[PDB]
């Protein structure tokens, strides 16, 4: 079909417009909610570990997907292999509480402590990009205009101290697993492939024995 | 709703498992995918 | 007594995709309103539908330039969704998370020339088996449309899912049955003084489209 | 679309005292929304107003589209931005403020002009990379491109991960107009075409009243 | 046969908090009975409401007296649960055991002068982006209220809790967004002969001042 | 009714998993709050 | 308190032959439709009893020839699903993953001379506790049936489950009671030139046959 | 259908225990074996 190119209306034409047939997809895979809701490795620190999602490596599954979206609402469930015990404490928590066992605190079962957390933050949302600071006292922020180089003042920024689900600690962690729950995204950013050398990225694909 | 599959019930009430959602008073990329025009603009000779 | 119970062998563990949630340890939390927000999406499809992203061309371009003498391939690549000239776009970053799709990838082509500059294209599939055509008379033959410029700048058209099985694959590995799925041809038949204007692609998923079985791969 | 040499897609936009025309439109895009969600919340206790005198439009330049931009050249410009009016003011006066935009993105060459342009609103642009610019389609936009038309309309609402916010220190959405075909003028195109944007806020809402300097 | 069962890797360490009781050991023992006990409450949010504690000024006094000089600030302080001023009150008391609040706090102000003693005082709330005024006329324009002394000793004032997120933090890290709220400014506009009189001033909870998310931090 | 979310009734008698109370013959705290003038002891001009 | 369970010495060791499914790990796929495919079997026994399958005769053949003296006996063999002359067939073939049968075993026997060439046969089953007959005339006084050629090429008897027991074995150890059920005995009456011709014969189950008791025992 | 005895329904929704099934739109060697024939071709004398 024709249409006009500027407009920004989404276009999807079929295989009709030439005697084909369009057939049906079951999309149960490409659902927000159940593919971002499997466990994902992220290296832990020796004994505190804020719980934030943006650790995630960003080229990950989860990691990939999270950052494809601007903000986002979940509960979480995480997975600890910890010498100790365990204590998590809410988003706005002091660290001093990390060593308060009212705090909750799961004692040593191996192999391992599985967890379901709630959203804590302040917030309706949280989210994977934020341009601009949460310290105070500081003077205003400017209303950059320009090319792409602008942007290279903001590098130094990190994500407002309130964007976390709380904090774990325990004496060692050893290993650390974030699973979003009931996971919901907004406004839509890039999702990139890796760039090949060649016509076609082409990789040792799982095959037959011999 | 995701990746879940247990055919019975928690054991926990839905207050413990989750955070509970509050209203104050898909949506809109399937609104924006399912408005897509699919005909054509000519006019169709054959 | 009490109910006799065999803790069996083989279940238990901990596994990263299972179906089954933790058990709970900090009630009765009540988050901040956040109904009706904008911009949520649910399935990811639903955005690879309503908004196409930018193919590449040869110089990491997002067009191909009418040329202006005998040979009229202004692209010819790999129906992969790991193909070089898709590798930008936001299908091939969805497509990498998952081993095996189906249905209708659909192209986009807008014309960027002035008012005086008139074309006429060809966009044709060529399926596996034989050589991709050359010419836009060999390529006659395959399943494709022609059309040309005039008030309307884009024209989009739907690439067929062709194939012996029911689902193809997404990764590639060496030219197979399961992971290249032919050649897209797209031509010039001829042009009235449009020698330099870009005409800049564009895809988006079919109605059809679908992606399963996710993969995590290293990759992006 | 509509008539000989020149064209009938003819729009008028209103926004307070102030009105814009084009005779090239194309329509507008509404991104994410065609309403604001909820104004009156939790975090303002009743106590936030709207402000009316401030919904019109404002000017700025742009820049100047010239042949040797190649794919990929932007310009942003963060919203809010430097506005010496009515809205300017409230900035200074309310701690907490929230509004959508309404943008309107001129590029007046002539028809003999080719080449393209992109313009988006992008919310949260903290840093963009080149191969990210392929997929900024993403996000709400229209083209410019000279054979069909001079103007971009998008109509976006207020954003954020809290329901007001503090424009002093947080800028929810940036204006990105990106060169995706190179301009060519040929024999008869204006030989470079500035690109100028009129912007109103809209619906906008104040809260907490701050002291003098007095 | 009899059941078999799968026993969970990552389930069953006891947790401090958690959701279930422990198994009973020694049974049927009945109570005195306690029904009718004078004083009970229920929620700690009721007696923070119905019972106002006072503030703390420079000395060590829950009182400002009032100046006489060209000076008209009687106090400013952070609009904190971790102020200085407030660390005395049942309610900073209360708000060190929980990450966040919401709602209204309200402030009570006593006359303690004379008959013959005449004042008129003013209270403004200074939402956090720029300075607190100095001087009354400043804080003008903010939220604010004026009165003076008669028969009626005490006036209340609701601070109201406008921030840009839904909840605020209780306790205090260097000033940000989540622990800085702005500032409370009481002035003092004049007085016939109050020279040395005190203003006593307290604080409860509001009908929607709320306290979420428990936190167990050292302190006392 | 405190910290507990369990949805299944406890496998043990109330008799045993708790102390039995005895009647003879919020609560105050509840009822001070709520008594609480709310309102203005003036008269409102505009 | 918390539910009490014996957990039990003795159950919950994996069992290769189990009652009991494993727990899934990846859900929601959806097949590709494999709906009315051609060739579907259920049951191994209708194949055995649709398509009879070729005995084997010293040689390596699947024939006798009407030989041409006063021995009269074309065949001679053991009742046992391991005999040789029933080796290559689809029902010793299954036969030996199971430890027991019961039923009728059907014989089918092909001529294959000209036109001009015509036999007279007989098929005894000679049970077990003598010697099996050598002449047709000692033979007459078992359960036997006799046939010519003709229009009609092929000629089919049962051999009868005929045993002490209800069921009897598959495999064979040393002849006993419950594997050595005697022999089938394949005589030539006479013949009128067939000299050299062949009589293929081959092996079916018949309408009760019955396999039990799979057995897992190295062999094919 | 096969191996399996167990008596209470699965733990899991049967989406998760085993890839689903589609239609578009025993057999063929019991219909085989059901046909054969079964009689005798002659005529029978006694």
């Amino acid at each position: 079909t024709t249409s006009a190119g500027e407009s920004a209306d989404p276009v999807t034409t079929t295989v009709e417009n030439y005697g084909g047939e369009t057939q049906i997809q079951r999309r149960q895979h490409t659902d927000v909610s159940f593919i971002m809701d499997r466990f994902v490795k992220v290296t832990p620190q020796n004994q505190i570990n804020i719980l934030d999602l943006m650790q995630v490596p960003s080229h990950t599954l989860v990691g990939g997907l999270l950052r494809a979206s601007t903000y986002y609402f979940s509960d979480l469930e995480i997975a600890v292999k910890h010498e100790g015990d365990l204590t998590w404490v809410p988003n706005g928590a002091p660290e001093k509480a990390l060593d308060n066992t009212t705090n909750p605190t799961a004692y040593h079962k191996a192999p391992l402590t599985r967890l379901a957390l709630p959203y804590t933050a302040p917030h309706r949302v949280l989210a994977t990009v934020y341009n601009g600071e949460c310290r105070y006292s500081r003077n205003a922020v400017p209303n950059l205009r320009g090319d792409l180089q602008v942007l290279a003042q903001k590098v130094a920024r990190t994500l407002p101290t309130s964007f976390n689900y709380g904090a774990i600690k325990a004496t060692r962690v050893t290993e650390l697993l974030y699973r979003m729950k009931r996971a919901e995204t907004y406004c839509p950013r890039p999702l990139l492939a890796i760039h090949p050398t060649e016509a076609r990225h082409k990789q040792k694909i799982v095959a037959p024995v011999k | 709703s995701g990746n879940t599959g247990s055919i019975i019930n928690n054991y926990y009430m839905q207050q413990y498992q989750n955070s509970m959602d509050t209203q104050l008073g898909n949506d809109w990329f399937s609104k924006l995918a399912s408005s897509a025009f699919s005909g054509l603009f000519g006019a169709l000779l054959a | 007594g009490i109910f006799p119970v065999a803790c069996s062998d083989g279940y238990g563990g901990l596994v990263t995709t299972d179906p089954k949630t933790a058990d709970p340890v900090y009630g009765k939390v009540f988050n901040p309103p956040r109904n009706q927000l904008p911009g949520r999406f649910t399935n990811l499809l639903d955005v690879a539908e309503a908004c196409p992203t930018f193919l590449r061309f040869e110089g990491g371009v997002p067009y191909v330039t009418t040329k202006t003498d005998s040979d009229r391939v202004l692209a010819q690549f790999d129906m992969s969704l790991a193909a070089k000239h898709m590798s930008n776009t936001f299908l091939a970053g969805l497509a990498q998370y998952y081993t095996q799709y189906s249905g209708t990838i659909n192209l986009h082509f807008m014309f960027t020339g002035p008012t005086d500059a008139k074309a006429r294209y060809m966009v044709a599939y060529a399926p596996p088996g034989m050589e991709p055509p050359k010419t836009p008379e060999a390529a006659a033959h395959c399943i494709h449309a022609e059309w040309d410029t005039g008030l309307n700048s884009k024209f989009t058209f739907s690439i067929p899912y062709l194939s012996a099985a029911d689902y193809t694959y997404t990764a590639s590995d060496v030219a197979e049955t399961t992971n290249v799925q032919g050649w897209v041809c797209l031509f010039q038949i001829t042009h009235g003084k449009a020698d330099g204007d870009a005409l800049v692609v564009l895809a988006s998923a079919g109605k059809d489209f679908e992606l399963r079985l996710p993969v995590d791969a290293r990759a992006e | 679309e509509e008539t000989t040499l020149l064209e009938d897609r003819i729009l008028t936009t209103r926004n307070g005292h102030t009105t814009s025309t084009t005779q090239s439109s194309v329509g507008v895009t509404y991104g994410y929304a065609t309403a604001e969600d909820f104004v009156s919340g939790p975090n303002t206790s009743g106590l936030e107003t709207r402000v009316v005198q401030a919904e019109r439009f404002f000017k700025t330049h742009l820049f100047d589209w010239v042949t040797s931009d190649s794919f990929g050249r932007c310009h942003l410009l963060e919203l809010p931005t430097d506005h010496k009016g009515v809205y300017g003011s409230l900035t200074d006066s309310y701690a907490y403020m929230r509004n959508g935009w309404d943008v309107e993105v001129t590029a007046v060459g002539n028809q003999f002009n080719g080449g393209c342009l992109l313009v988006a609103m992008v919310p949260e642009l903290c840093s963009i990379q080149k191969r990210e610019l392929y997929q900024l389609t993403l996000f709400p936009h229209q083209f410019i491109n000279p054979r069909t038309n001079m103007t971009a309309h998008i109509t976006v609402p207020f954003v954020g991960v809290n329901r007001y916010d503090q424009y002093k220190v947080h800028k929810p959405w940036t204006l990105v107009v990106m060169v995706v075909a190179p301009l060519t003028v040929n024999t008869e195109g204006a030989p470079q075409i500035k690109v100028y944007a009129n912007i109103a806020p809209t619906n906008v809402h104040v809260a907490g009243e701050f002291p003098s300097k007095e």
